[PDB]
């Protein structure tokens, strides 16, 4: 198994939930298992990241 | 400043290569 920060491809049958913002949350992007308050951001991401 | 294009799982285990010319300029080659 691959495990990298990279666009992930292959993933476990895990149902998406919508996606809550300025509101503290239990996350999980791509299996990255967290907590914390998601919000719009002006980080300009380049595109491969 | 280079950003990647691709990423090739492709499991060759190279040597060489060379560039390829259009017809019916000049390039520069360095290494790491
Ligand atoms: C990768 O391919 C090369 C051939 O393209 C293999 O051979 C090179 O490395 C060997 C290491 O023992 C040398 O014995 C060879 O003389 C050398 N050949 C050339 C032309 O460079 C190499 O073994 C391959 N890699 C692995 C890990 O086996």
């Amino acid at each position: 198994f691959e495990l990298l920060h990279a666009p992930a491809t292959v993933c476990g049958p895990k149902k998406s939930t919508n996606l809550v913002k300025n509101k503290c949350v239990n996350f999980n992007f791509n299996g990255l298992t967290g907590t914390g308050v998601l919000t719009e951001s002006n980080k300009k991401f380049l595109p491969f990241q | 400043a280079l950003e990647p294009l691709v990423d090739l799982p492709i499991g060759i285990n190279i040597t060489r290569f060379q560039t390829l010319l259009a017809l019916h300029a000049a390039y520069y080659v360095g290494y790491l």
